[PDB]
């Protein structure tokens, strides 16, 4: 029943600055704790094991300490390539019943940036398939947190939409999110206005983008 | 008494069963009291035997009263009588290692000869008998030859060595070129 | 308790029932002390393939602390001891007596080298079920201890001089059992499992495998201070209680140190039918019964009314 | 150091069995211990179990112990993971990983728990759905009501199965300002996603934009241009 827990669900740090990740355990694990780094679409990378020994090919800016039920992952000067998710792992028990933490996402912190909201009405070819997909795009913003509300004829929709967010841009450090509202040929052709109410930190007031069906 | 035949380079196993199904003390020797293999409690030992790094057993069967002596990568000199002294007994066994090889390379031409040479340890009169894919079969005391080699001979040859009323197989691959006009 | 008896008895340390008692007792003391993280014992019920029984259990780091054991007469029996200062199991004993319990025996599992055991009063003694049978173990009992310091560092220390004097004694006795004009040669183990090829034992709860080659490379009748033998602590070993395998946890202490007294040796001899005038000996062991047997050779249980 | 090559992706129905392999090469296979670690899309890593290649003994996670089996063939230096009674929640990428234990063959075994060598991973999708390519739909530019200098356009890849699908623009000539969002799973059990890009409104009517959608599973290769109209 050994469970590890990483405090910072997400750590927003400025490039060049330092970052500290914590990992506690529900029970003593001595020094059998290891750290992993994970880029999207890649296998995990071993950084530290034995709670403090750095694995081969792991820069010195990376370092780990602690013991018992509390550990820390310190990265001196965060480099561009240090952008990733980090997981701890305890392998003290025996029989082997090893476990991982829920991970900490270390994201590049920059200045607030409002999104560029665009609305896409369902293509003509799609309406032929018997389904209407309305797409709202929020382009290049920061921070990641954003709210999206669909309004059909001033009717707050819900349950018929699904959001998707890209990985943080490796150039501008921004994020983009695609919100898709789905409906059948019937529902769509039975309503007038279709809006997309967006709310961000950079945007003063909510930026709504709508189109009249037709 | 018992006779076992083995192929050169192959792996032969020599059994030796006790009366009860309990892991007891045993050891193998040759014709000259030379310690080959044996056990000390639950551990295995090896002797000054000229088959040391090629001799072994199967501890998995010790609990069943079976203490085999498996000799891998057979050699001609390994031919000799072996004794398994267990629970005050001597289950003797004679070993005869054989080897059959072609004097020439497989790549031969229609009309060329094929000489198979067999290796037998001193004091042994084995009877050789090989069969070609097409059915051509030859017999020999130590060496067998085929003056002319037909195209239909290309393929696997099955040989059989007869010694002490016993026998062992030998598969030799041959190739013959089928020219044109 | 002791009571001298005027009569001739018959002993046989190669059929001594007490050996098996100890053997099973020790195997038990061990099982409850040195617990593996996993054990693998064979199991081919002949049902085709060989199934293997596997056990994964706690692995608490602890050291086997040999506590002296006294064996008294079992219900309905009595214990006789051959008071003779130099007796070799098989044979008659004129000087015998009934004892209450044996002398404190210090159980020790090891190979090719008996440690912390009883010494021989008079001279060095060698015993066997049949010296003529090269496949039989030769038990050597010394009349003088020989220290041997070992560390978790990776080696065992032994006086080059003392050991050189002990070999002379052994060889002197060997040529006495075999041939006078014969030569005594000491070579290394011929081969086999690790535990048998090296001087294996458990120090500080860890299993040691020390290369004894240096100790057995000499010929007799035909600066210099300490001898250093390479050891190695293993985690995966071959069980001695029965055909099987075991894995223990790695060491936790960085300073494992042990000092024992070499008291006896298990030797084995090379065969050969009418070779020449010379005999070669090698370190033996494996069958822990020979260890118990080296201490119990003078006792015997007997039915009494 | 050993290299960990995993077997190709798996697509199975719930209730089915799966057997993924991992070919290790580069050193002594028996001197390493291997572990399997799964990860469901959008989630963390989950330890499944580990085998001590030398002893040929394995230990599994509680919630898995019973319907999971790990083995290794010392002859081909391969490790196997077997999952029975497949469940939809089993969908995830399965990672094979190992670590040096010492000279196991000589009795030295550190019994290291951490993982130093990992594999590319094997995707294993468990669904009731059948294989099927997507139907690409156009996302015509926003040069309708919005007034600026940079328009937005892309493609809607909907109702396909299973993952993954690759998207791009102009045969790969265009990559700047392109965002290909991750795929979402719709109620229908089919995947979907959008690929967009913000180009200069002036470039419209002149520079033609075409998204290339590839879906190996269904052997579907689509090309759709996006006109302003
Ligand atoms: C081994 O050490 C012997 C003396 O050590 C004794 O035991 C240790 C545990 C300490 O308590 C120490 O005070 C004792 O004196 C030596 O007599 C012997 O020569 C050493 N081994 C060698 C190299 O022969
Ligand atoms: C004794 O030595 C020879 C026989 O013993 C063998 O010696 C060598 C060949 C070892 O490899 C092993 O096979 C035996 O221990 C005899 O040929 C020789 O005449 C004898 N006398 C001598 C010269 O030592
Ligand atoms: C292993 O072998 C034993 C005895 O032959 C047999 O009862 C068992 O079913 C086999 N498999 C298991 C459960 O280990
Ligand atoms: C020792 O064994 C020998 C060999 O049979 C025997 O003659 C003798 O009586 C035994 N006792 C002695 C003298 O140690
Ligand atoms: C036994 O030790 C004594 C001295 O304690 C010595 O004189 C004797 O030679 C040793 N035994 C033999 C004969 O090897
Ligand atoms: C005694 O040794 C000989 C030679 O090996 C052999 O008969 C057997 O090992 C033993 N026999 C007896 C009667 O003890
Ligand atoms: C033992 O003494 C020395 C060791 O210091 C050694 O060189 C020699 O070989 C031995 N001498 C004898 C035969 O006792
Ligand atoms: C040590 O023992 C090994 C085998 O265990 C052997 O190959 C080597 O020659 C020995 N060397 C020494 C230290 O005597
Ligand atoms: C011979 O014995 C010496 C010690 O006297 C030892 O150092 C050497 O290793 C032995 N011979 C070899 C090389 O095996
Ligand atoms: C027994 O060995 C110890 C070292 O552990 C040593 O101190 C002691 O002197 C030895 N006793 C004997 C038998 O002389
Ligand atoms: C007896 O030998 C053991 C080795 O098994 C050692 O640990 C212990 O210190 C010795 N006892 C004495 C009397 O020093
Ligand atoms: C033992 O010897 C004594 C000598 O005093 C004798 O009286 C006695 O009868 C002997 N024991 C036997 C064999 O009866
Ligand atoms: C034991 O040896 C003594 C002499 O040391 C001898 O008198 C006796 O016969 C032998 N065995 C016994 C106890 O009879
Ligand atoms: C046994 O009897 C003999 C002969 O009387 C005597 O020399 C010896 O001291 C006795 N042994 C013991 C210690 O009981």
């Amino acid at each position: 029943e050994l469970e590890l827990t990483q405090s910072p669900a997400t750590l927003s740090v400025s490039p060049g600055e330092r970052a500290t990740l914590s990992c506690r355990a529900s029970e003593s694990v001595s020094s059998d704790l290891a750290w992993y780094q994970q880029k999207p679409g890649q296998a995990p990378r071993l950084l530290i094991y034995g709670a403090s020994t750095r694995a081969t090919g792991v820069p010195a800016r990376f370092s780990g300490s602690g013991s018992g039920a509390e550990f820390t992952l310190t990265i001196s000067s965060l480099q561009s390539e240090d952008f990733a998710v980090y997981y701890c792992q305890q392998y003290n028990n025996w029989p082997p019943r090893y476990t991982f933490g829920q991970g900490t996402r270390l994201e590049i912190k920059r200045t607030v940036a409002a999104p560029s909201v665009f609305i896409f009405p369902p293509s003509d070819e799609q309406l032929k398939s018997g389904t209407a997909s309305v797409v709202c795009l929020l382009n290049n913003f920061y921070p990641r947190e954003a709210k999206v509300q669909w309004k059909v004829d001033n009717a707050l929709q819900s349950g018929n939409s699904q959001e998707s967010v890209t990985e943080q841009k490796s150039k501008d450090s921004t994020y983009s999110l695609s919100s898709t509202l789905t409906l059948s040929k019937a529902d769509y052709e039975k309503h007038k206005v279709y809006a997309c109410e967006v709310t961000h930190q950079g945007l003063s007031s909510p930026v709504t983008k709508s189109f009249n069906r037709g | 008494k018992k006779v076992v035949l083995g192929k050169k380079g192959d792996t032969v196993e020599l059994t030796c069963t006790a009366s009860q199904k309990k892991s007891i003390q045993f050891h193998w020797k040759n014709s000259n009291q030379i310690k080959i293999l044996g056990n000390q409690g639950s551990f295995l030992t090896k002797g000054p035997s000229k088959l040391n790094d090629r001799a072994d057993s199967r501890r998995s069967l010790w609990d069943q009263g079976n203490f085999p002596l498996i000799i891998k990568n057979l050699k001609i000199e390994d031919s000799d009588t072996y004794i398994c002294e267990v629970e005050d007994q001597k289950e003797e066994v004679q070993l005869l290692v054989f080897g059959l090889t072609a004097n020439s390379d497989t790549h031969l031409l229609q009309g060329q000869s094929l000489t198979l040479t067999l290796e037998s340890p001193p004091g042994s009169s084995p009877s050789v008998q090989c069969r070609s894919p097409r059915g051509k079969n030859i017999q020999g005391g130590k060496t067998l030859s085929v003056s002319q080699l037909e195209l239909q001979d290309s393929g696997t040859w099955t040989c059989t060595v007869l010694q002490n009323q016993k026998k062992v197989e030998f598969k030799i691959d041959i190739v013959v070129l089928a020219f044109q006009k | 308790e002791v009571v001298l008896v005027n009569v001739t008895e018959n002993f046989n340390m190669w059929k001594n029932d007490m050996v098996e008692q100890m053997h099973e007792d020790i195997i038990s003391l061990w099982d409850q002390s040195l617990k593996p993280c996993v054990k693998l014992t064979p199991l081919c019920v002949g049902a085709g393939s060989c199934n293997t029984s596997v056990i994964t259990q706690a692995c608490p780091k602890v050291s086997f602390e040999p506590i002296p054991i006294h064996y008294c007469a079992p219900a309905g029996f009595a214990i006789l001891k051959c008071n003779n200062k130099t007796f070799n199991g098989t044979g008659p004993c004129t000087n015998v007596s009934t004892v209450q319990c044996t002398h404190g025996i210090r159980p020790v599992v090891s190979t090719q080298l008996l440690l912390n055991g009883s010494l021989a009063e008079e001279e060095v003694v060698i015993r066997s079920v049949n010296f003529t049978d090269n496949a039989k173990t030769i038990i050597v009992q010394l009349n003088t201890s020989v220290e041997i310091n070992c560390t978790g560092a990776g080696h065992c220390n032994i006086s080059r001089a003392k050991w050189n004097n002990t070999l002379k004694q052994i060889a002197s006795k060997l040529r006495e059992q075999f041939g006078n004009n014969k030569t005594i040669i000491f070579k290394q183990s011929s081969g086999g499992d690790p535990e048998i090829v090296t001087h294996s034992f458990n120090c500080g709860g860890e299993f040691f495998y020390c290369n004894s080659t240096q100790l057995f490379n000499s010929t007799w009748f035909n600066g210099s201070d300490t001898i250093t033998l390479p050891c190695r602590i293993k985690q995966i070993i071959n069980m001695w209680q029965k055909v099987g395998k075991a894995m223990y946890a790695p060491p936790i202490s960085g300073q494992i140190r042990c000092s024992s007294n070499i008291t006896g040796l298990l030797l084995t001899r090379d065969g050969g039918n009418s070779n020449n005038e010379s005999e070669i000996f090698r370190p033996g062991g494996g069958d822990m019964r020979d260890n118990w047997r080296s201490e119990l050779y003078k006792y015997k249980v007997v039915k009494i009314e | 150091q050993v290299q960990l090559l995993e077997s190709g992706a798996e697509v199975k129905k719930p209730g089915s069995s799966v057997k993924v392999s991992c070919k290790a090469s580069g050193d002594t296979f028996i001197r390493y211990s291997f572990t399997w670690v799964r990860q469901a899309p959008g989630q963390g890593l989950e330890w499944m179990g580990r085998i001590i290649t030398i002893l040929d003994v394995a230990h599994y996670a509680p919630h898995l112990q019973g319907r999971v089996t790990i083995t290794a063939d010392k002859s081909t230096s391969t490790v196997y993971l077997e999952l029975r009674n497949l469940r939809s929640d089993d969908t995830a990428v399965y990672f094979c990983a190992g670590v040096y234990e010492g000279e196991a063959d000589e009795g030295e075994y550190r019994n290291n728990g951490f993982l130093k060598h990992w594999g590319q991973g094997t995707l294993v999708t468990v669904t009731s759905a059948s294989t099927k390519g997507p139907s690409v739909f156009p996302l015509a530019p926003s040069s309708k009501s919005t007034s600026g200098g940079t328009a937005a356009l892309g493609c809607l890849v909907k109702d396909y199965f299973p993952q993954p699908v690759t998207v791009s623009w102009n045969s790969g000539a265009l990559t700047s300002g392109v965002h290909t969002f991750p795929a979402v799973l719709q109620s229908s059990g089919l995947y979907s996603l959008s690929s967009v890009v913000t180009v200069p409104s002036s470039s419209l009517g002149t520079q033609t934009y075409i998204c290339n959608v590839n879906h190996k599973p269904s052997n579907t290769k689509v090309d759709k241009k996006v006109e302003p109209k």
